[PDB]
């Protein structure tokens, strides 16, 4: 080994982390806030359903 | 036969009574309940009233939007059936006019007619206790009981003789 390679794994264990930073803090926010309210529309729309 | 106080057909107060006999009164016959019943459920807008957010009828979601009869008339005839004393909906003419942009629907309820299970609260006693007697007439007997066999006898001498 050397410490070329330090500074290697540093890189790789950082951006794989930053992963979890970006989607576990996602999901988060969006279970802190109730008053969205999401719909979905399968068929329906044209009779009427508008 | 969900007692409560009447309301008035005609104007929507209280039915105080005619200026005769004016007061207060209960709604007592099914009919006059149901139909208060009923409009008290369709009058009070959806979330409108305190203490019940989940009672009235959601008339925003239809006034002031482009929205399709059909849809309307199964709402409305869905309130309708949900008190527990509604036999059936005989007719329902849903019209809607494109000029004034009004909807109007005509339709009746069929509801029956129940006993009422006690009247221990309500006025009256339906029983038939005795009157005591008067003077000496228990200890030594009673005159009616010559007047009615003096009857008698007047009528049956009336009978034989032919008239």
């Amino acid at each position: 080994i050397s410490p070329a390679q330090q500074a290697q794994a540093d890189k790789r264990a950082r951006d794989a982390a930053a992963a979890k930073r970006k989607q576990d803090t996602e999901v988060s926010n969006a279970k802190s806030r109730e008053d969205i309210q999401y719909t979905m529309f399968v068929s329906g729309l044209r009779r009427g359903r508008l | 036969q969900f007692k409560d106080l009447l309301l008035d057909p005609l104007t929507g107060d209280l039915d105080f009574g005619t200026p005769g006999d004016r007061g207060m009164r209960l709604a007592l016959t099914n009919q006059l309940s149901l139909r208060q019943r009923l409009y008290l459920r369709f009058a009070i807008w959806a979330g409108d009233w305190y203490f019940d957010e989940t009672f009235g009828f959601p008339y925003r979601t239809f006034v002031g939007k482009k929205t399709v009869k059909a849809v309307l008339d199964g709402r409305i005839k869905s309130e309708v059936r949900q008190e527990p004393d509604v036999l059936q909906i005989t007719d329902f003419q849903s019209t809607m006019d494109v000029v004034s942009r009004s909807y109007k629907c005509f339709f009746t309820v069929v509801t029956a007619e129940g006993e009422e299970i006690s009247l221990a609260f309500v006025g009256e006693d339906e029983y038939q206790y005795p009157t005591p007697p008067e003077s000496n007439v228990q200890l030594c007997g009673d005159e009616g009981v010559i007047i009615n066999f003096k009857n008698k006898l007047y009528y049956l001498i009336n009978f034989r003789l032919p008239k």
